[PDB]
């Protein structure tokens, strides 16, 4: 199984790569997605960078092209990698990945055009030579050939995939969202509006039936959404994505049987200056799991519980198939079910804002006897059924609480189970050698009936322990926690689990004596720390303060981080002084042809340009209309205009200045133009600079609102090239034929 | 039949021109512009003009009397208008990439400037680039335990932010938040030279203030287990 | 029109009544709803309190029964009052309002039972004598006879209403939600789950057609939801209510033509100890506009914009009727329309998380010419159409931005209009004496065509001014603000409007020279303050710091609160010491009969009780089964049990202790019982104490899950008394008749 | 036919009893309990028992051999079970309202107690009421500009909070948040006697700490206009 966050090394400072990738590993992510943007590495038709070097005023020294170090660091952290090296990446990036010199080379991008595709072969030779050692090391596990070619031409994506299958033998090669592929695997990018499970379930059910025997993945699940200028909103444009929603989509995808999931932006981070799409913010925070500034959001902890379950029960979850044999007793939750070789899962989804109480019928009997299954509002609960705990006498017949984790410590299996405060969960344990005894700590109620112990637990802000003993001397330790302490549980080693209030657990030094971990504490992080391990913990200290220990059982230590340790603080810092300088604006000027894009003149960067136009006017000003405007029309995405050194107007693609300061003879017009980015589709050449022109008067304004809509069908499919269609459109036939 | 032209299909409309002496410049409307550009193909009469780049002079494609516009919108929205102009203006054009203060790296070291009070009025200085240079003390080791956002209070400007010469980001009147994350790799312990390139866009412009806000302050504590 | 928040004087400390009611007045609330709970004022079958006095250990000295002072304070603040004096109030209160001595008097509550209704007449004589002076002062404008008698008997609610119409001549008298009333007005309590506009619109459309000619009100709109123990969740049980949702429901109710709206909990506040329903939290924060601790939430500022519009345009909004004559150009927003004597409103609702761009067709022409109407995601925009500004030459033909406010200052009408940052709004102004000229400040573009000025404004973080002059010397000042500065605009006097970033504007001293206002600043509150007034402001100071003035125009002053003024801070305080004392638990004991409720024994309070049971056991313990439990069954809502001074178990209504410490002879069992509250329905006697008993063993457990469902219809209607039906149920006939 | 019995209607089920010597106590299940109680009417055989109060001994209403239960649920949910018991236990019963320390007002002034370290273990003391008394310094004037929440970190307890003798609220293991708002009328400038009545409910109980947190700290500034 692949459990991914997407974390873009080109949007995260190189110093913070370990800080962000270890936050993903600590969530239970076992793989990193990233793009490898072509224009990040070859900005200027020169040499592919692949280092910490930078040669743009708008890209800070701490952003890096050193993908080889990001791949080695993902290797150090034990993360696998999905490389998305496409010539096109989308991703709200500048030109969606294309370097802005290709617009001089090719009129028909994302195609088998010999103009475009020759330069894509040079890019794939560059990036696949960088990837090869990390692919041979099994760090890079899958290559994604481009984002979202929705329109279908198999020829283009198969040539992309054939270059990869030539340079990188035997890897996974696949497309984001092309419905029309036969041999190349396709993925899905599920971005549904909140509480629209109808579209999410139907897109999953459609997708899971597609391409028999080929790899399934959600290559982009909704981990958040981006923010824009001009039409965007604070959290995201959408406007906020509920953290409850991302978790319901994750648990739904699991319940529908899609094992491989990438959350898209797990961090988001920051756009490096003018490496951003047209109208994007410099924040690419995305409202992600990890916020742009490094904060573990509510979405992080929710996602972390699902990704922890999918590691802890990976053997179960990979053995699953549909089955559809369990029933609900009440229609208050939707049931998504799977059955497997050595266990079963029931995802009970409550899309409502009421609390749901549920029962399941498994073999003509209602399973949880003394408790209902509580299903929280805006929630999906993974109920775990019939699970044979491998190599042991224990069958976890059901748990009404969510299991977070399962682990093996010598004689003992450890399982962590959770519910909300004041939730009653019942867990049934069936022992194939009989129950020898059950020990407990906390509010656990034991009912014993033949080979079964039924464990009814009232969840509270701590751990309740049950230790079911088998006659064979194997043990099952069940640890029952509230939801927020399952959210703040860290497997800091395979033999060290910390159940805690702690905000984050960070880096570790698993020494042969004196183990050390880099905990980060917020004002909630104090209270009990519960440590599960086979190591004989002799003492625990925090920052050379000694902490008190209770050894609850052979594998478990309680200790308390004092409420005096954590601090609440949020300081602000203000200027000593503000100093003003007027820029003279003009360094040196070179001549450009009227209406010519600045990329046709070798200016491949986005950002600020100043035009000087030396416009000629004469007695034809007496032939100008009473409106007397000057209009600057068809320019890239922001300009401030000055006419004969008087400020005249500003705006986005069209400015209609009052022509107050025009004169007979030569008129200087200065246009300080800022190009925010090219758009992040990869099909249209939207030029930077003034691609239009300067115009006089306003004789009229013809509004176009009496449309006839003629129902034309674009012939999308395995033979359809969208770039050929944009260049040579067939609706000319249907315009002639009415 | 339909007013919207906002959904996939081939839409046709019809309009009339008097003399062909004017310039007819089609504007796609503010509805059209998106970060992922809309696949909308323009035809004027039965002749293909191109995909919609933005505003286009369509005068080449039209004839005296009645004319048609067709739009194969595959995806996205338009609200087309034609502006009609008396002349297109002749003149030689020149460019510079960037600005003098930018290509001299005034974000690393500007000349000295005149001091201003915290409500910096710029609307007089509209049409120009003003560099607002500030020093902010940050008397503690910068860390991801206490991340920094620079908030700029301003209006009427497009402002580029630099911290210690590292380019942090852009803010504009129509940007969705006034805060930029500035990384621990940009921030210094001691004085921070935080510098704004304000391209002054309106007769109303100004910067009202800067603050670095720590979003929170967590304790990174080394937790230790003796075995 | 009635624009209400509900603010319970029995849930707010008496010192904080002015602090909370002035926060409602400052939102544009022009009326307060409150219950007047019968058990708050007569707890113990003695004398009705109506003062600051208290005689319960669980009610703090600062909670008051002094309703007369709350009514006078609502009068001081110029708020009207809706009194909800019902014998029943619901409201998640103890017994839903009933004083717990009535369970001794009446087996059939909320009925014309002479047991119940005699005591309701004593309550109505008590509370209506307190209300009479404030009703005659026109402070109390409407009397709501009880919450939510859904089941219909007109006789009972008409006798409640007849007592009111006798003691208080000519007032509004009405019921919360009884569908079956002929002469007595009925209201609605609309609590829809987020984004379910289908139920909200259908319940509104149903309700607005009901009871021809009688008063319409939403007596309880969703301002949030409550939180509970045992099955509840942090913000609310639901779990969070979006602040976007409450505003869409408000603007929908306005667009559907319901003028009178109460937000239910505008503050919520706190339950006074054991004055709370069964399982409620002591927080009644409700996730309200004003949080329990006094915080202005996002919901406050959203609500405040709607309530400010509904005051500012009250003359428009009261003249409205359905009309349904404007059309949308695109299906991306839902249009709810009204037409009126001197203007028109189009509510454009976007329930989607995409941004919508919209056009309206009014008279066979698309109205906003150069801009679309932006409709934000998760939003409803009130577009204002055809508005003739009364007593002036100005018609506001449309505004694409929301108008917040309209006001008259001598020659000038002031109108405040808003949009988001980078929104383009177009406002058309038609002048019946012709436009003389237009002055501007900021990014306003003027297009003049005959008697019209069209004003296209690019919204930013400040005010843009346009001053349209008429030839007659009347002026229209349009002020264009971003949404967050319209949210933080205060009409601190009818001749003083502050458009600001300030968090709250508080109390005022409108002196005849040196006006003073009690501003409260958060870390966002600095930046420009824009003051609109006919007063000649000579200086502005903040806390004896002098602020710089610019007089922008005759009625407008800009000034700046420095960013150095506000502070960010969130301190925590910890114990010096913790001191432990064991309570001996027992003061003095009195004898009670087995299974008798403690209210039948005169204990009318909720809270802690200790029972001692002296249980007798003998050789019949040898006849007990191998399970050997003792069960305490049928008790009120929490107990901790100890058997022969050994702790034996705890739980909610049923505890099954292991009988380890039982003996032959006398056994002392101690039951520390906590009764959290009675339930907040008003129909069932759910007794406090042990109403059940103590039982031995567990011979078996008969689970009941093979149900036949027989489709019985309860005959709800104008003749149906639910308390008669609960006492004398007719399904006995249908049990006999299969 | 149906397992749920969770929606409006008249539901009937059938069960068998051996001898009528046991006690048959019907439990409505944890699904049934709500703050606004469910209108559910119980009949045992054709005889009306009453509305569901909670758990009921139904032995009076049932006969040897086969029996019926009917439930007219008008609103709400049940999941009924009958527990079967060998005896109902005889004994004289006594009550007190409140507790000794409560009716002596130990929340105003308790006796002196023994000092404890911040992790107060109570699970030994289960079945009892412990008064945890603390003093918190609050060295500033209390105001609605900086509201106070008391957060209690604990488990295994039902805790009643008093601040300066004013009753603030209750917290329990199953309560939805660990914070109580304490008003500016309860808080004192200087030392605050904040006192917990913990009824100790489990062999695991303890209090881990108290804090007063200011939710925020706003500046109330008097703004003044000369005319």
């Amino acid at each position: 199984t692949l459990l991914c966050g997407e974390i873009h090394y080109f949007r995260v400072p190189k110093h913070l790569w370990r800080d962000r990738l270890l936050k993903l590993k600590r969530a239970g992510g076992n793989c990193v997605s990233t793009y490898i943007p072509w224009n990040w590495h070859d900005p200027r038709e020169k040499v592919v960078n692949f280092t910490d070097g930078t040669s743009q005023w708008h890209v800070a020294s701490y952003y890096s092209r050193d993908l080889a170090s990001f791949l080695e660091l993902a290797g150090e952290l034990g993360l696998r990698v999905i490389a998305r090296p496409g010539p096109y990446i989308c991703s709200e990036w500048d030109s969606g990945g294309h370097p802005n010199w290709i617009y001089t080379k090719a009129m028909r991008l994302r195609s088998l055009d010999p103009g475009y595709f020759k330069h894509v072969v040079e890019w794939y030779n560059s990036v696949l030579n960088i990837l090869k050692p990390y692919v041979e090391r099994e760090i890079v596990i899958g290559i994604q050939v481009e984002n979202e070619y929705f329109w279908g031409n198999e020829k283009y994506i198969e040539k992309l995939a054939e270059i990869v299958e030539e340079k990188l033998p035997g890897v996974l090669v696949f497309t984001n969202e092309d419905p029309y592929l036969t041999r190349i695997p396709n993925t899905i990018d599920l971005y549904p509006s909140p509480w629209d499970m109808r579209q999410f379930d139907d897109r999953l059910r459609s997708y899971l039936s597609s391409q028999p025997g080929l790899f399934k993945m959600i290559m982009e699940l909704e981990g958040g959404w981006f923010k824009s200028s001009r039409y965007g909103y604070y959290p995201t444009n959408r406007l906020s994505i509920p953290p409850e929603w991302t978790e319901i989509l994750l648990k739904t995808a699991v319940g529908m049987g899609l094992n491989n999931i990438n959350i898209y932006m797990f961090h988001g981070g920051s756009n490096p200056g003018y490496y951003t799409a047209k109208y994007l913010a410099s924040s690419y925070d995305f409202e992600a799991c990890i916020r742009e500034w490094g904060e573990l959001s509510e979405r992080y902890y929710r996602v972390k519980r699902v990704f922890t379950f999918l590691n802890g029960f990976q053997e179960l979850v990979t053995s699953l198939k549909p089955g559809e044999t369990v029933k609900t007793a009440s229609t208050c939750s939707e049931l998504l079910q799977r059955v497997g070789d050595h266990g079963k899962i029931a995802v009970l989804r409550n899309t409502g804002d009421n609390l749901c109480y549920q029962r399941l019928i498994n073999r003509g009997e209602i399973i949880p006897m003394w408790t209902p299954i509580r299903v929280p509002p805006r929630y999906a609960k993974i109920v775990l059924l019939d699970l044979v705990v491998e190599g042991t006498p224990f069958k976890l017949v059901y748990t009404s609480g969510e299991a977070l984790l399962m682990k093996r410590l010598g004689d003992t299996v450890v399982m962590i189970i959770y519910g909300d405060h004041g939730e009653y969960t019942e867990t049934a344990v069936e022992v194939e050698g009989g129950v020898l005894d059950v020990d407990i700590q906390g509010d656990v109620l034991i009912r014993r009936e033949g080979e079964r112990a039924y464990l009814v637990v009232n969840h509270t802000h701590g751990e309740h322990l049950a230790i079911v003993k088998s006659t064979r001397g194997q043990n099952l330790l069940l640890i029952f926690t509230c939801r927020c302490r399952a959210e703040k549980t860290w497997i800091v080693d395979e033999d060290l689990v910390l159940i805690s209030n702690i905000y984050y657990i960070g880096d570790s030094r698993i020494d042969e004596g004196k183990v050390v971990i880099n905990a980060e504490l917020d004002e909630d992080s104090c209270g009990r720390l519960l440590v599960v391990t086979s190591r004989e913990i002799e003492a625990i200290s925090l920052e050379d303060l000694d902490l008190d220990l209770t050894r609850l059982s052979k594998y478990v230590y309680a200790t308390h981080i004092p409420l005096s340790m954590c601090r609440s603080g949020k300081n602000t810092y203000h200027p000593l002084e503000y100093r003003l300088l007027e820029d003279p604006v003009f360094h040196t000027l070179t001549s450009i042809n009227p209406s010519s894009p600045l990329l046709k003149n070798g200016f491949y960067e986005n950002g600020i340009y100043v035009y000087r136009l030396r416009l000629h006017l004469d007695k034809k000003q007496l032939g100008d209309l009473l409106d007397k405007h000057l209009a600057l029309i068809g320019f890239s995405d922001y300009a401030v205009v000055s006419i004969n050194n008087e400020y005249a107007g500003s705006g986005y693609h069209y400015i209609e200045m009052s022509a107050d300061s025009l004169r007979e003879g030569v008129n200087e017009v200065t246009v300080i133009l800022e190009s925010t980015g090219h758009p992040n589709d990869g099909l249209l050449y939207v030029p930077n600079g003034i691609y239009g022109g300067v115009y006089l008067g306003r004789v009229g304004e013809i509004r176009l609102y009496k449309w006839r809509k003629t129902g034309f069908e674009i012939p999308y499919g395995p033979g359809f090239d969208l770039a050929e269609f944009i260049a040579n459109p067939e609706p000319v036939i249907k315009a002639l034929q009415e | 039949e339909t007013y919207s032209v906002d959904s996939p299909g081939l839409y046709i409309t019809e309009f009339k021109v008097d003399d062909l002496s004017r310039h007819y410049v089609l504007d796609p409307g503010l509805e059209f512009y998106y970060n992922h550009y809309y696949r909308i193909l323009l035809f004027v009469n039965k002749v293909y003009v191109g995909p919609l780049i933005g505003p286009i002079d369509i005068t080449r494609y039209l004839k005296p009397g009645v004319n048609e516009v067709a739009l194969l919108v595959e995806w996205g929205v338009v609200n087309p208008v034609i502006g009609v102009y008396q002349y297109k203006v002749d003149g030689e054009w020149f460019i510079q990439e960037g600005l003098h203060g930018l290509i001299e790296e005034w974000f690393r070291r500007s000349p000295r400037g005149e001091t201003a009070e915290p409500p910096i009025l710029l609307g007089d200085k509209a049409g120009r680039v003003i560099w607002v240079n500030t020093v902010i003390p940050y008397e503690k080791e910068p860390t991801s335990s206490s991340p920094v956002k620079l908030e700029v209070d301003f209006w009427g400007c497009r402002i580029l932010v630099f911290v210690n010469g590292e380019f942090i980001g852009r803010i504009s009147d129509d940007s969705p938040e006034r805060e930029l994350y500035v990384p621990e790799t940009a921030v210094r312990r001691g004085l921070n030279n935080i510098t704004l390139l304000a391209i002054v866009t309106s007769r109303s412009s100004g910067i009202r203030g800067l603050r670095l806000k720590e979003t929170y302050v967590h304790e990174r504590k080394e937790i230790v287990f003796k075995l």
